[PDB]
């Protein structure tokens, strides 16, 4: 395996064991043990090899890591460098934060072909995560434009804590 | 070559071209007050020299 069951969640596998009581035998069965024998067996082999091969010479390499940097919040007014800082900072959250919804949107997918026709009933677990999710990327990062950038994300950040500062305050007393 | 590259590069350039942003828009306010005003180093204009005038005693006493 290559992905936890944290980060992707797999519903448990479990499949029935049917018992063939007809006279008549199952042909699918032959079809998986000559599948076995001339196609399964000599590309495991052949796997085999190349993988001894790869483990003869196996080269490391790591993971990039990023020094976290002062946002454009507390950037100063026109500082071009902390501004810079703070730019791609928030370039490569916003990045993170598409790879986080591109991952809840595979999760679910997943979820639906699993539960197959009871989709409806057995993914509003995972249907709920991705609809908070969604609901509140388009108030962290959509309606940006094409320009988009950290200034333009604090604004609109900033107009909705206003918003909902001054409903909180009138309806509330 | 790495990210750093990119990046110390883009530092460089941006904080030159933002020192010369703003001292353009310094030449542009000094150069609008040494014209309103004329109390600086340029934008003089000739006036006529002191040393031209004579000083000695005309025929005309109270000239």
């Amino acid at each position: 395996d290559s992905w936890d069951k944290d980060v992707y969640p797999e519903p448990p596998r479990r499949t029935p064991a049917p018992a063939p009581q007809t006279s008549l035998p199952n042909p699918v069965t032959y079809l998986t043990k000559i599948f076995d024998l001339l196609v399964d067996r000599p590309v495991t082999l052949a796997r085999e090899f190349i993988e001894q091969q790869h483990a003869k010479n196996r080269y490391y390499y790591y993971h990039r890591e990023f020094r976290r940097v002062p946002d454009i919040t507390e950037c100063e007014e026109k500082d071009i460098l902390c501004m810079f800082e703070a730019e791609m900072q928030w370039r490569r959250d916003y990045k993170v934060d598409q790879e986080i919804v591109n991952i809840i949107q595979e999760r679910l997918k997943a979820c639906q072909q699993r539960e197959g026709e009871s989709y409806r009933q057995n993914c509003a677990k995972e249907l709920e995560q991705f609809t908070q999710v969604s609901k509140a990327f388009q108030d962290r990062y959509s309606d940006l434009g094409a320009h988009y950038s950290a200034r333009k994300c604090l604004a609109k950040q900033k107009q909705r804590m206003l918003a909902e500062r001054k409903a909180a305050k009138e309806a509330a007393a | 070559d790495g990210p750093e590259k990119n990046y110390e590069k883009t530092m460089a350039i941006l904080q030159i071209e933002a020192e010369k942003a703003e001292l353009r828009l310094k030449e542009l306010e000094v150069r609008r007050l040494m014209r309103a005003r004329g109390d600086g180093p340029w934008y003089q204009y000739p006036t006529i020299d002191k040393a031209l005038i004579d000083h000695s005693p005309k025929t005309t006493p109270d000239n």
